[PDB]
DNA sequence: TATAATGGGAGCTGTCACGGATGCA
DNA sequence: TGCATCCGTGAGTGCAGC
């Protein structure tokens, strides 16, 4: 029913490791990656895929899927065929692969006994924008990271190296998904730092302070300018959703006009120019209303130079110039003469 | 209805509460065979896919009362304060401390009473060696420093003028030694005084003995064999690199470490025996010992009559996992079937796909004669919904969404208001939070992530395309942060008096 | 990138009647 | 098989409404 709830009790399912299980399932994942690296050696393979070939067989045939980093299709023919070629070792060689699958046991292991320590680190950070299962669904990747990079030889527990990666990925998360609009992570540091000292600047102030007093506090490099351009960038949207009115019958989008699509007065005012033009086009001769049309873009929509005109009709550019100047000169004088025109430039 | 499934079982199939199992490779649980669509819980699927095991505690400084490899009944105490609830393989869990037998195999002489040395050719430990009417006194026939050796029970007294040994004598039980070590010694003085009956210690055997008649007296040359324990202990930080019952030689490593220097290395000849786990592992399990290279790897999976080890010799008894043990080198098979039982849309999906519709109309077209009412009523129900598909030409399997469509761009709009700022529709934080939740699922797969968090992930995708679809439909509603307001999603936009019908079509 | 850290937190209460399912007696 | 019982779904129109 509740999702949280069933987590929790997913989580509860598998029991905190004890400091003797901790460093081995460690030391049994660092010796497991060791191996893969010698199984490349040996076979001058690639460890990746030889990684992912004992990882498949560790998880078995449930999960398989192309790797975005791997060259060759990840496939039960494919991991069957490395499987097979890593049989075909000697005795101490084929011993590698035994550690390597040990190693990935020892590592889901390790990851599933560790999800607690996610939970308990994500529950801090709600109302930053993610759902509570988010930030567990982050930290529990920061959990993997972890996992990974973890070194049973500096004897430290495994909690106080997760919980770092678990944090930074809990906050790369914050950071990354919680707007609408994407920010990059150096400018949402930016925006709340300049939310942090507005905060402490309006503390000391007893008063939200001014966009001076603020840059003042950001120092050297920030002016009130920069605070309010920063201020501007960092607003999020609000909901077309929203409701007005004590009822339910209105959406604050109602009152939004479209003004993308044309109006019909705008449509038939352009439709009118269109006809009107025309009118001025059975005026001019066919050729100079052509080089007009040409020029201005009425036939391709495109604006030719005068070389295109001209090597069209067979003239040359300084003749097909000319022949649009009493072009446009003839349309200015009927224009000054019917007025016809003149109402469609506002 | 489509298949035969309650609210309840859909529910917890969709939402990842409970597996369903396909293809159950002949499942057993509490004595009863597992058939497809069965709902099983978590602890159920656990068991039959991954086998059954537990691992108890030791209280501090208690040992076992059972060994490494050694099979196990339920009931049967591992331990004073520790019972097994289960029947298998215990198996030890990080052993405190190391003691190693070492071997040494030495020659000593000793001088009895012709009259009451009984003759043999070798001593089997606690054999009688000798049976004395009177207090007799074993003398030194060399003179030099003793060196006093004392085993559990017996001793050895070797003299040593230069440095260099000139004596070697041994003490079995019954003879109670005079001198102290680093004693300084005469010839002809006693060492010992011998009383009653004499005779090996348990420790110690003989396994030959040349005799000399002087006199009086025999002079016996023992040569024996023997083992002397010495303790070590293991940290946390420590790893036991050697197998229960195994034969060492000087300069091999028992227990490796962090630091060599902290590393325990083999003295000389011995046999290690491992004492004091921190836990005890009760698996069940069919054990498989090896003495060359193994065909199978540590995670496949293999049905009774498979190849394991020493090049098809060694064979596979039950269902199960393997798991190669080098250190105890052993082959070990968990005990687990081959099910497969899967969670959520992908499930149903399969299982949608592998409905053939005129069979089940057939089915129940036949349950459609049934005196009772309910079921023909029920039949009935099924039937409908079974021949709209038919005749339809719809696939049911399409009732799951592979590829989540998206709606045109203009009709969630991004808009910039009067003032500059931006306005939006729901739909597009719906559609946000379905592409993270997806993008997060694929990363954590190619990443090969553990089960349990991909079936969060998996969870929170299905919510989360509910909440696109129909939102406050199941659960709770989602809502933007720093408000209660639900977000619209497409069934909100239809319906209602608010909906699209109502307001945008029968009227405007 | 390493002291150790290991199961959440807010609930929302004064309808009202019907259709339809589901369950339990 | 009949009867609790629980869940889900409805509950006038147009104005304006910040």
């Amino acid at each position: 029913s509740d999702p949280v709830r069933q987590y929790l009790h997913e989580i509860g399912q598998v029991p905190l490791l004890t400091l003797e299980e901790e460093v081995e399932l460690a030391r049994k994942v660092e010796e497991g990656m060791e191996a893969i690296k010698k199984l490349s050696e040996i076979t001058g393979l690639d460890p990746d895929l030889i990684r992912e070939v004992v990882r498949a067989k560790i998880l078995g045939s449930a999960r398989v899927r192309h790797i975005p980093g791997l060259k060759e299709t990840l496939d039960p023919k494919t991991v069957e065929e490395i499987d097979q070629k890593l049989k075909s070792l000697p005795k101490e060689h084929k011993r590698y692969l035994h550690i390597a699958r040990e190693g990935e046991a020892a590592r889901q292991h390790l990851i599933e006994a560790n999800l607690r320590l996610v939970v308990s680190i994500a529950k801090k950070y709600t109302g930053r924008g993610l759902s509570f299962l988010d930030l567990i669904q982050e930290g529990n990747q920061g959990l993997i990271r972890a996992v990974e990079k973890f070194e049973y030889k500096r004897r430290f527990k495994f909690s106080t190296y997760a919980t770092w990666w678990i944090r930074q990925a809990i906050n790369r998360a914050i950071a990354d998904q919680a707007r609408t609009i994407r920010i990059p992570v150096h400018m949402v540091e930016t925006i709340n730092k300049l939310s942090r000292t507005a905060r402490q600047l309006q503390q000391e102030l007893g008063r939200e302070p001014t966009y001076e007093e603020i840059a003042e506090a950001m120092g050297p490099g920030w002016d009130a300018k920069r605070v309010e351009e920063t201020l501007k960038i960092a607003q999020e949207p609000v909901s077309l959703e929203t409701p007005i009115g004590d009822e339910k019958d209105s959406f604050y989008g109602d009152f939004i006009p479209d003004e993308h699509l044309p109006s019909p007065v705008d449509a038939a005012t352009q439709s009118l120019l269109s006809e009107e033009l025309e009118k001025a086009l059975s005026k001019l001769s066919e050729r100079e209303a052509m080089v007009l049309k040409l020029r201005k873009g009425l036939i391709d929509g495109r604006e030719h130079t005068l070389e295109e005109v001209g090597a069209f009709f067979g003239v040359t550019r300084e003749r097909i110039r000319q022949i649009e100047n009493k072009a446009l000169r003839k349309l200015k004088y009927h224009e000054s003469r019917t007025r016809k025109l003149r109402d469609f430039l506002d | 209805t489509l298949l035969d499934l309650s609210a309840t079982e859909l529910e917890q199939v969709l939402y990842f509460s409970k597996y369903i199992v396909l293809d159950p490779k002949g499942a057993i649980l509490n004595g009863v065979p597992v058939e497809k669509r069965q709902l099983l819980t978590d602890e159920e699927y656990r068991e039959l896919r991954y086998g059954k095991q537990e691992t108890y505690p030791l209280p501090p400084g208690v040992d076992a009362l059972v060994k490494d490899g050694e099979e196990v009944v339920k009931g049967q105490e591992l331990a004073p304060g520790v019972v097994s609830r289960l029947d298998g393989v215990a198996l030890y869990r990080f052993p405190r401390r190391v003691r190693v037998e070492y071997v040494k195999k030495e020659r000593a002489g000793l001088r009895l009473p012709l009259a009451a040395w009984v003759e043999k050719e070798a001593y089997k430990p606690g054999e009688i060696l000798a049976e004395l009417p009177e207090p007799y006194l074993f003398r030194a026939e060399e003179e030099g420093v003793v060196e006093l050796k004392e085993l559990e029970e017996g001793a050895f007294l070797v003299l040593r003028r230069e440095d260099e040994p000139v004596a070697t004598y041994f003490l079995p039980v019954g003879m109670t030694p005079l001198v102290v070590h680093g004693e300084i010694v005469e010839k002809g003085q006693p060492l010992a005084e011998a009383k009653g009956l004499l005779r090996m210690p348990r420790q110690v055997r003989a396994a030959q003995v040349e005799a000399e008649e002087e006199g009086e007296t025999v002079y016996l040359t023992l040569f024996l064999e023997w083992t002397e324990p010495k303790d070590y202990r293991v940290q946390p930080h420590m790893n036991v690199v050697v197998p229960e019952g195994a034969r060492v030689e000087a300069g091999d490593k028992i227990v490796a470490a962090i630091d060599p220097e902290e590393e325990v290395i083999a003295e000389a000849e011995g046999v290690v025996h491992l004492h004091e786990p921190a836990s005890i592992l009760v698996v069940k399990a069919r054990v498989y010992p090896f003495e060359d290279d193994v065909e199978v790897s540590t995670g496949d999976r293999v049905a009774p009559g498979d190849v394991l080890a020493d090049g098809g010799k060694v064979k596979s008894d039950v269902y199960g996992r393997v798991e190669v043990d080098l250190v105890r080198n052993v082959v070990r098979v968990v005990e687990s079937y081959d099910i497969d039982a899967r969670m959520g849309a992908e499930a149903i999906q399969q299982l949608l796909k592998e409905l053939d519709l005129e069979a089940l109309e057939k089915e129940l077209l036949e349950e459609m004669k049934h005196p009772s009412r309910a079921r023909r009523a029920k039949a009935r129900k099924r039937l409908e919904v079974v021949r709209a598909f038919l005749d339809s030409g719809n696939r049911p399997e399409w009732m799951i969404l592979e590829a989540v469509p998206v709606l045109p761009p203009d009709l969630r709009p991004m808009v910039q208001v009067d003032g500059g700022r931006f306005a939006t529709s729901d739909l597009n934080d719906l559609y946000r939070r379905l592409i993270n939740r997806n993008n997060r699922l694929k990363k954590l797969l190619a990443q090969g992530a553990p089960e349990i968090i991909i079936r969060n992930e998996k969870r929170m995708l299905q919510e989360a395309v509910d909440a696109l679809l129909d939102n406050g439909r199941r659960g709770a509603p989602v809502t933007n942060p720093g408000s209660d307001r639900p977000l619209r999603s497409l069934t909100d936009i239809l319906s209602g008096k608010q909906g699209r019908f109502r307001q945008n079509l029968l009227g405007k």
